[PDB]
């Protein structure tokens, strides 16, 4: 785990997630996906306690599914969040909590608007233009104070984007093995293959 | 009507048909017989021989509880045993919290108010037997009778079972002829003369005589059976006035 | 909590709870199920003594289990909500641990182990419900249909029909259904599904529902006017 | 018609299993009997010792439920022990609980309540028993409170409970009519106890000896039951006069 | 009504009783115990025409070494198979060992009496186990839902199970081959059956040591059918 | 008749008919015998088949190195009960290095068939049991009814035709008690006893269950050839 | 042992009627008669106390029962089962709404809550309906003065005026000639008076008959001063010798 | 704080020949810096033909064998007598110790 | 035993249906009628008292028509004592729905739930059934206004046009003939009113012996309102409509 970002733009949300897992001295994988698909429009990249972020992240993913299934419909970005906000506030109080942070990157259909929320693992919500978890915002925020502008198109956010990785890549003191980048708008997910 | 087919269910008259039902059961049963003494109680019971097969003295039926109640039953055996199974765990109980051992009125309702519960709900029987017991406590000898409905009185002497009028009778003799008191001896003897008596009420088969004994004097205050020479001397007194 | 024994075997040996749930069945709505040589049609019929119905929102007749599996039924109807919200559940669970969709055969398995659960269980009653299962197994063109019934047996079908007049509809398939040759195309399944129910129905108006599943999560319901033309086309052909 | 053998209603809105009830009350066929003086409250009881084997001193229907409250009941002794056992234990809980003595009005309407549980609960029979509750309560005075398998409960000037209540009802009744008063205008407990034994004779018209009766006494912070020969005492100061 | 557990004045309990006559409704499965393996078939009659009958799973293993037919109820089966499959495998993890056919069909008949007011009712269904074990070699087991079992060197459950245990008398002897046994079953489920026998309403298995429990193809036993008309045809 | 619906239920002269059905179950069972001296116990048992396709029903159990025995009547209640005393048996060896005596046996024996007879829900045992033994009191046989009734015994026999072996024990008595340090013999007066109870049937070697216990012999159980011996 | 009753013993019949629920209001009409009546600036609740025995002291039995200091109840049917409902009632309007808010129940909710304890007496498992029909009077500060009756079923209805039990036919009938709009708290008590004489028998006094009122906040019950939001309880039972002097000007 | 476990020293030793097995142990049992006895055996026989010893904490090498002993004798009630083999012991013995992972028996065993 | 006296609340007739669900709706069909007719812009909700007495407190009583949400209200018909167990049991699901999604919960879901909780007591429990049938109205931004009904066998249907209770079988017919699906609100009041003046087993329909209730989108943009009326309101609208 370590490094996820996401930027939200005028018509997508873009996820940008580190590929590294580390084991104590050893990189065990450089390819990982640290992401899962809740509904079509709906993504959610995730960083935490090994075990507990995969376990959770597929535990909510299967929680969305049988609730589409169910209604034959699709939640909105704002209700999935509170779902999962209301999971991880659940979690917090409970024998062992899960010790995860994610992301949520969807477009709402009905708005036609792209949204991005930022949830930790105590259940602290918010809705942002940019956010990021763990050391990565220390580095990326101020940057995209700067740059960021809110009518920008997804090409310049994936360029703003690479702005940011670059950024890690000179001054965080770990290898993250680079980001797989993911596009949530109007037509749904795809990934970038070549970031 | 219906009226008798479920327990705890009053009838127009205000009974419980069900512990009725159960007293049947009792008066069924063989005879078994409790006297009050200067010092003590002594029980006795009538053990019929169904064959030769039966081990003799081997299938004792009076039970004790802690050290100082003796406890004699007439009716269904094994519902005999689960009165006295709780009983033990009554008195256990009382000696754990209390230390003392405990007393025999108290020991008296603790049986008295679970034979009772079993007289509360349709979900339960009552028990098929009445229950003859008693001991020595620190104010002197006390005896009981409990029968099925719960229901139970301090006694001179008790009998209950096939041949209990018969025992009951030859009691009030006891009673009449000895206001100032009985001995444990004689009333040992006395006991085995009355289930010779109340045998000819259950006279097919040949039987076995057991006795049992507290007696502050004769026992220490302590329940024991009554074996060998004494056993046998009660045997030859009992014989003697049949003939 | 409530433990008395509702479902027990009398003198000659039957489960009178599980019999009579059956008659329930009975007085369902007809349901059948046919499958072809690359799909598998569900119809359904629709009593008409309801007009002032709101199609939009009334609960379909034809459940999605999974995006690969659909569960149509005949009995009562409130039952069948909780055959196929435990349904839903499991199917997530299993995508959840094996990392793989259900099976048509595994679903099956599952709804009619429910479905046993509840005649030798204390307190309950068994489920007034017989359901039609179909689908394709993940990766796999091979159609499945199966059925289940209140007892808990299940078996599989080439074609088969539940609910009143089921008999009536079930001798139709039984002569009209070749083994040896399949209807080839959707189109072919449709009709014979369409001309079975028209042996029970009444009018092919809005008293008719078909869905048809095709392999890899290919699921659509028919519209009125879409099986309205197969009605059309059918009466057309018959008067010959 | 199972409505008679469980407690529901029937069509006519009765239930029969506490009708019933009430006479297992009779079965004994006891009469019991309370009144009041200004210091006391008396409660009396015949006592029926039919078997010779008996040993007299065990046959009671008088409870020591607390030190300061007496019970007499009427009906079987087996329910009879049963209600005197829980009402030691509520009160013995109360005083635990609340830091001061229950009351016998109280302690009354907590039986009552629990009686009123079996009349609704089915798994649960009525107790075929009618208690009568006696104190000098700290607060109400003299008090005499009974309770039936009802659940029914209601304070008493004096009272009278068996089969031939009504007898010695009335004849309460016409003296306190004559008396003009709630209670017996008598210092001592001993003459209250006088009284109750000589409105019993007139009623029942029947003669004591000492051991036909039984009495129980409430005085401040006591309640006692009298000995054979505090009776015989109160036999013969009556016969005196 | 009446209690569930109860018993009739000639001391038998009412439920099992009447579930017997359940078994008595199901479809026959037979089974014959040889030195070289034991053979289990079963009619599978299927109510329809248009019911695929490849789908009807009369037959099933519990264990490599432990094969089960069924009669009767067939979908209360199913918590049973569950049970015996569990108990063989949990077996094997406790002891690294095959669990004994007994001990698997005395594991199954405890699950039989636990009914009352536990289940609701007994088993609907009778169960023939057939297995091999190092101790006591090839087994048959009839396992009814009364929680007796009894071994077996041939038996007949079902509606054709009086007649066709009649003929099981006359047939069986200690010296059968497994090819002489296949014969057999076949041969019987012809007589009691319904409709003609054929390789799509019956089924046959068997278990021996070298290869385990297998559930034969429709093309295997289609020609042990062919081989057995024309042997009886040949005198 | 209205009285026999459970077992919670008296009939108006005080019967409880669901344990009397229970009772029932036992005569229709094959025939067991038990008979001791003061050395030895033994048990025989005739084994029941279903046809002549199928086993014999084991009729002996042990239950522990020193106890064990007959069933006659519902075999899976006999399996419960003595799974029971096995537990108890084992208690008594783990917890006070003890072998349990055979007299408490009989008294836990009664105490759980009894509970199954006074509360709603439940049934009776179907089954009787005769229990051999050997403990610091020497060589023992009881008779367990399902009614809770547990009773000791020089000898006995339960089951079908149970009377005519029960008679001739009951002439014996004088010889077999004083067969001391001899199995054999007291084994060969057991198969004499179980023969008075044989109608059509002869003992065979597939048919006949002997068990023994004694001072210097462990609980055992012979079948099969180990009883040809003795037919 | 323990309650095996965990099935209903209130079920519909054929016809569709409740069984239990319809005898549960037979034994409510059986019941001695109770009324009460709403004026503009207060509520009358009244019924006759059925004395068992003249050596019972019918002081010791309240039949008029305060709820909470705004709240009184009065019952026709079963006594015991309306005891214990007032014990419930009581704790009730604490645990479920004092003990929340720190202020007594508003009439309306406390009544709701009551009627839930009936309606499950009719539903749960090994119980019979409770025995009584309710009226329960009372104020808050929000709907002013309101009057309700709870039936078995657990079913509720505010009332202008009303009477259950015993001549509840002829008491509503009486109580229709003489309510108006316009009613003052006295004029309500007379008219109480008026219609509980007709379906009493024998003596008809201040000793006979109980009876309270909901009306103004009473400064002098409150027990205690210093807090000048709190203005004691607008239950008030009146005494009996305030009953007869109102029966002289009858 | 209570501390439940102890140490009663000695040590135990197993070979293995062709058609034979040894299994050795001392006799001492200690604690700290006493001896408790000079002749305690902790090599026992559990029946079918198997020793067993469990060496450390002398109350938990006792309750092992004491359970072990106990599964032997439920092994012959439930599968009809049959010899438990060597390897079937060994698979049972390892469910007995993992089955207290979370608070161990404190042995080294071996047979 | 308890066996005795148990009725077995959740069994089959030899036919197949629920004994206690049958009997249960024959409870409902001698209860005051309830109307719900679903227009365009709205829906209106219209329901007739049970014998009323002229000194029932009219105005601030409650007895047919109860609110779920802002949203979602419900006509009653059956027992009023039943009916708030299960009213107050779907107010608390709604309250989950709006907590764990931040959205206001669609009208089929909160229908369904409450249909689930009625099932149940068919099925298991051994308990008498709720003697209730509900009419919910309600707005949601997927299917815009629904109109549904449950019973108690726990089945539910959504609907144009529906009535519950007594005399529904008259009443239906009555709504198939007039009602038309470009229907106003207003249009729908006065149809609402005419069928219940017709299908009444009273003398003549009065403002004492209704309650009526819209639920338009005629608040101020895009959102919804619930008005449940007054009785001057009622007095009102049944001049306006000339049937007093
Ligand atoms: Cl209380």
């Amino acid at each position: 785990m370590d490094i996820i970002l996401g930027i939200r733009v005028q018509d997508s949300v873009i996820l940008a997630s580190s590929k590294a897992v580390t084991r104590g001295i050893s990189v065990l994988k450089d390819s990982d996906d640290k992401t899962r698909q809740l509904s079509p429009h709906t993504l959610m990249s995730f960083a935490g306690e090994a075990g507990d972020t995969v376990q959770f992240a597929e535990y909510i993913q299967a929680n969305i599914q049988l609730y589409s299934i169910r209604e034959d419909y699709e939640l909105s970005p704002q209700a999935v969040s509170s779902f999962v906000r209301q999971e991880l506030a659940k979690s917090i109080r409970s024998r062992r909590p899960y010790q995860v942070n994610v992301l949520i990157g969807g477009y709402d259909k009905k708005k036609n608007k792209p949204e991005l929320y930022q949830i930790d693992y105590l259940g602290t919500k918010v809705e942002l233009p940019y956010g990021a978890h763990g050391y990565s915002g220390f580095y990326t925020f101020s940057l995209l104070d700067h740059h960021y502008r809110p009518d920008m198109t997804t090409e310049e956010g994936l360029d703003l984007l690479k702005l940011c990785v670059q950024e890690l890549e000179k001054r965080m003191p770990m290898d993250f093995k680079g980001v797989i980048v993911k596009i949530v708008d109007k037509d749904g997910i795809r990934q970038v293959d070549d970031f | 009507t219906g009226y008798d087919l479920s327990n705890s269910v009053f009838s127009p008259d205000g009974r419980n048909f069900q512990v009725e039902y159960a007293v049947k059961a009792v008066e069924n049963g063989t005879t078994s017989i409790g006297i009050k003494c200067n010092d003590g109680v002594v029980f006795a019971v009538e053990k019929l021989i169904t064959s030769k097969l039966l081990v003799p003295q081997k299938n004792v039926k009076i039970q004790v509880v802690d050290r100082h109640i003796g406890c004699v039953y007439s009716g269904l055996i094994p519902d005999g045993r689960h009165l006295v199974n709780r009983g033990r765990e009554e008195a256990a109980s009382f000696k754990k919290l209390y230390k003392t051992p405990i007393p025999i009125p108290a020991f008296a309702d603790r049986l008295g108010q679970y034979v009772q519960a079993h007289t509360l709900y349709n979900s339960v029987r009552p028990f098929g037997v009445s229950t003859i017991f008693g001991g020595v406590d620190k104010n002197g000898a006390h005896l009981y009778m409990l029968e099925p409905s719960g229901s139970y009185w301090g006694y001179k002497g008790a009998a209950t079972g096939k041949g209990r009028q018969s025992a009951k009778a030859e009691l009030e003799k006891l009673v009449d002829h000895h206001p100032e008191g009985l001995s444990a001896r004689e009333a040992v003897k006395q006991a085995a003369k009355i289930i010779y008596l109340a045998h000819e009420d259950n006279k097919e088969k040949d039987f076995e005589l057991e006795i049992s004994w507290c007696s502050l004097s004769e026992t220490n205050g302590l329940h024991k059976f009554v074996k060998g020479d004494l056993l046998q001397e009660a045997i030859d007194f009992a014989q003697k006035e049949i003939n | 909590g409530y433990d008395r024994a509702l479902s027990i075997f009398s003198p000659d040996g039957h489960i009178f709870q599980v019999e009579y749930a059956l008659e329930a069945v009975k007085r369902g709505t007809c349901a059948v199920g046919v499958k072809g040589k690359n799909c598998v049609v569900l119809g359904c019929e629709r009593r008409s003594t309801l007009k002032l119905q709101d199609t939009r929102i009334t609960p379909s007749k034809v459940s999605k289990i999974d995006s690969h599996v659909v569960l149509s039924f005949s009995g009562l109807n409130a039952d069948s909500r909780i055959l196929i919200e435990k349904a839903r559940v499991e199917a997530q669970s299993h995508r959840l641990t094996l990392e793989d969709p259900v099976t048509v055969e595994y679903l099956t398995r599952y709804v009619a182990g429910v479905q046993q659960r509840y005649t030798q269980s204390g307190g309950v009653r068994p489920f007034g419900v017989s359901t039609l299962i179909a689908g394709f197994d993940p990766r796999d063109d091979e159609p499945k249909l199966y059925q289940t019934e209140p007892s808990g047996i299940y078996s599989s079908w080439s074609a088969q029909t539940i609910g009143r007049n089921s008999k009536t509809v079930r001798e139709f398939l039984e002569k009209n259904y070749d083994r040896k040759e399949p209807p080839a195309t959707v189109e072919e399944c449709v009709k014979l599904t369409v001309r079975s129910l028209l042996e029970v129905v009444q009018t092919g108006a809005k008293n008719i529902e078909i869905t048809v599943v095709k392999p890899d999560s290919d699921i659509v319901a028919l519209s009125s006017e879409e099986i309205n033309q197969y009605v059309t086309q059918i009466e057309q052909e018959k008067q010959e | 018609g199972y409505d008679r053998h469980i407690t529901i209603f029937s069509p006519e809105g009765r239930l029969y299993q506490v009708e019933y009830a009430f006479k297992a009350t009779n079965q004994t066929n006891i009469n019991s009997l309370a009144v009041r003086g200004k210091d006391c409250t008396v409660v009396i009881s015949q006592k029926k010792v039919p078997d010779k084997l008996l040993d007299p001193t065990t046959v009671s229907y008088i409870f020591c439920i607390s030190r300061t409250i007496g019970m007499v009941v009427n009906g079987p002794i087996p329910d009879a022990r049963n209600a005197a056992l829980r009402a030691k234990a509520e009160a013995a809980e109360f005083r635990y609980k609340y830091g001061y003595d229950m009351p016998c009005d109280v302690l009354a309407k907590r039986m009552a309540n629990l009686s009123q549980i079996y009349t609704q609960r089915a798994y649960m029979r009525p107790l075929g028993v009618i208690l009568t509750f006696v104190s000098v309560d700290e607060e109400l005075g003299p008090s005499i409170y009974k309770t039936d398998p009802a659940g029914y409960y209601v304070g008493y000037k004096a009272t009278a409970t068996g089969p031939k209540q009504q007898e010695i009802t009335t004849n309460l009744e016409n003296h306190f009519k004559k008396s003009k008063i709630d209670h017996i205008n008598e210092e001592s407990w001993e003459k209250v106890v006088e009284f109750a034994i000589t409105h019993m004779i007139d009623a029942l018209g029947t003669e004591f000896s000492k051991n036909d009766l039984e009495v129980g006494v409430a005085t401040k912070d006591k309640f006692f039951t009298l000995s054979a020969e505090n009776i015989e005492e109160r036999l013969v100061a009556i016969a005196e006069q | 009504d009446r209690g569930v557990s109860t018993f009739s004045p000639e001391g038998r309990l009412f439920q099992v009783e009447y579930s017997l006559e359940a078994i008595k409704l199901g479809s026959t499965a037979i089974g014959i115990a040889t030195k070289e393996g034991v053979v289990l078939g079963v009619e599978k009659r299927a109510t329809s025409p248009l019911l695929e009958s490849d789908s009807i799973e009369k037959i099933v293993e519990i264990d490599r070494h432990i094969g089960c037919a069924m009669s009767g109820l067939t979908a209360d089966a199913r918590s049973m198979i569950e049970h015996a499959r569990t108990a063989a495998v949990t077996h094997n993890l406790y002891y690294d060992e095959d669990i004994n056919v007994e001990s698997l069909t005395q594991s199954v008949c405890d699950l039989a009496l636990r009914f009352g007011e536990l289940m609701s009712r007994p088993f609907g269904v009778a169960l023939l186990i057939a297995g091999h074990d190092a101790d006591d070699g090839y087994q048959l087991f009839h396992a009814e839902p009364s929680g007796t079992f009894y071994r077996y060197n041939a038996k007949a459950i079902g509606s054709g199970s009086e007649g066709a245990q009649a003929e099981l008398l006359n047939e069986w002897h200690s010296s059968l081959t497994l090819k002489e046994a296949e014969l057999l079953v076949l041969k019987i489920l012809k007589q009691v059956m319904e409709e003609k026998l054929d390789e799509n309403n019956a089924q046959l298995s068997c278990i021996t040591k070298q290869d385990g429990f297998k559930i034969y193809d429709n093309e295997k036993t289609a020609e042990l059918i062919k081989e057995l008309k024309e042997k009886e045809a040949a005198e | 008749n209205n009285y026999d619906g459970d077992t919670v239920t008296f009939s108006p002269t005080g019967r409880l008919f669901q344990v009397e059905y229970a009772l029932e179950a036992i005569k229709q069972g094959s025939v067991t015998v038990g008979l001791r001296s003061n050395t030895h116990a033994v048990l025989v048992a005739l084994k029941r088949n279903a046809d002549e396709l199928s086993s014999y029903q084991k009729k002996i159990i042990k239950c522990d190195e020193h106890m064990g025995l007959s069933l006659a009547g519902l075999a899976p209640d006999a399996r419960v009960l003595s799974n029971y005393l096995r537990q108890q048996c084992n208690y008594s060896s783990l917890v006070f290095n003890r072998k349990l005596a055979v007299e408490r046996a009989g008294h836990l024996l009664c105490d759980k068939a009894q509970k199954n007879t006074q509360s709603y829900g439940g049934r009776p045992y179907g089954v009787g049991l005769l229990i051999i033994g050997y403990d610091k009191s020497g060589a023992h046989l009881l008779e367990f009814q399902p009614s809770g009734n547990v009773t000791e015994l020089y000898g006995t026999a339960i089951g079908a035709r149970s009377q005519g072996a029960k008679t001739y024990l009951e002439r014996t008595l004088d010889t077999f008690i004083k067969i001391d340090g001899n199995p054999d013999e007291l084994i060969k007066a057991g198969v004499e006893a179980i023969s008075q109870s044989l109608r059509d049937e002869s003992l065979t070697v597939d048919n006949l269950s002997i068990a023994i216990v004694g001072k210097d012999t462990p609980f055992t159980i012979y079948d099969g050839e180990a009883v040809a011996k003795y037919i | 042992m323990t309650d095996r009753y965990s099935f209903s013993l209130t079920t519909f019949s054929p016809s569709g009627k409740l069984g239990q629920i319809d005898y549960a209001l037979t034994a409510v009409k059986q019941g001695v008669t109770s009324l009460g009546i709403k004026a503009t600036n207060g509520v009358v609740i009244a019924t006759e106390k059925k004395s068992s025995s003249p050596l019972a002291m019918s002081e010791t039995l309240s039949k008029v029962s305060l709820l909470t200091p705004d709240i009184g109840a009065v019952y026709s049917g079963m006594g015991p089962d309306y005891r214990v409902l007032v014990d419930k009632s009581r704790k009730v309007a604490h645990t479920s709404y004092k003990r929340i808010y720190g202020e007594y129940p508003p009439t309306k909710l406390l009544v709701s809550e009551v009627a839930k304890i009936m309606q499950e007496a009719t539903q749960s498992g090994g119980v019979r309906p409770f025995g009584v029909s309710l009226l329960i009077a009372g104020h808050d500060e929000f709907n002013g003065f309101s009057l309700y009756q709870v039936d078995p079923s657990g079913s509720y209805f505010p009332w202008k005026a009303t009477a259950i039990g015993k001549g509840s036919v002829a008491a509503k009938t009486f109580l229709e000639k003489r309510w108006n709009d316009e009613l003052e708290l006295e004029d309500a008590i007379h008219i109480a008076l008026l219609t509980l004489k007709e379906s009493v028998e024998g003596e008809f006094n201040g000793d006979t008959i109980e009876l309270a009122i909901i009306g103004d906040e009473n400064p002098d019950l409150l027990g205690y001063t210093g807090i000048p939001t709190d203005k004691g309880p607008r239950f008030r039972k009146l005494t009996s010798q305030e009953i007869n002097d109102r029966l002289e000007a009858l | 704080q209570f501390n439940p476990y102890g140490d009663n020293g000695g040590t135990i030793l197993g070979i293995a020949g062709e058609d034979f097995a040894v299994l050795a142990g001392d006799t001492r049992n200690i604690t700290d810096y006493s001896i408790n006895s000079r002749y305690e055996p902790k090599v026992f026989d559990c029946g079918d033909n198997i020793v067993m010893s469990a060496n450390g904490f002398a109350a938990d090498g006792d309750a092992l064998v004491k359970r072990f002993k106990n599964s032997v004798k439920w092994y012959h009630f439930d599968h009809n007598d049959k010899k438990l083999s060597i390897n079937s012991a060994a698979r049972n013995i390892q469910h007995l110790l993992y089955g207290k992972r979370f608070f161990p028996y404190y042995v080294h065993t071996i047979i | 035993g308890s066996r005795r006296y148990d009725s077995r609340t959740t069994i089959f007739s030899p036919e197949g249906r629920l004994y206690q669900v049958e009997y249960a709706l024959e409870s409902i069909s001698h209860a005051g009628t309830a109307i719900g007719i679903m227009a365009s812009d709205g829906i209106v909700l219209a329901a007739e008292r049970k014998v009323t007495s002229t000194l029932l407190e009219q105005d601030t009583s409650t007895e047919k028509l109860y609110k779920l949400n802002d949203k979602i209200a419900v006509a009653v018909a059956g027992l009023t004592a039943d009916a708030e167990i299960l009213i107050n049991t779907a107010r608390i699901h709604a309250q989950n729905y709006l907590k764990t999604y931040n959205e206001d919960i669609p009208v089929e879901i909160l229908v369904r739930r409450l249909s689930d909780i009625k099932q149940g007591y068919t099925q298991h429990g051994g308990l008498r059934p709720f003697g209730v049938s509900f009419i919910y109205a309600g707005y949601d931004d997927r299917y815009g206004y629904q109109l549904y009904t449950s019973n108690p066998s726990g089945n539910y249907t959504g609907w144009k046009a529906i009535s519950v209770g007594a005399n529904t079988s008259a009443a239906q017919t009555l709504l198939q003939m007039d009602y038309k699906d470009d229907m106003k609100v207003d249009d729908a009041i006065e149809l609402a009113l005419k069928t219940l003046s017709k299908t009444t087993d009273s003398s003549a329909l009065t403002y004492d012996r209704l309650e009526f209730a819209t639920i338009r989108k005629g608040a101020n943009d895009g959102e919804v309102y619930q008005k449940i009326f007054k009785p001057q309101e009622i007095k009102d609208i049944l001049v306006k409509t000339g049937i007093t």
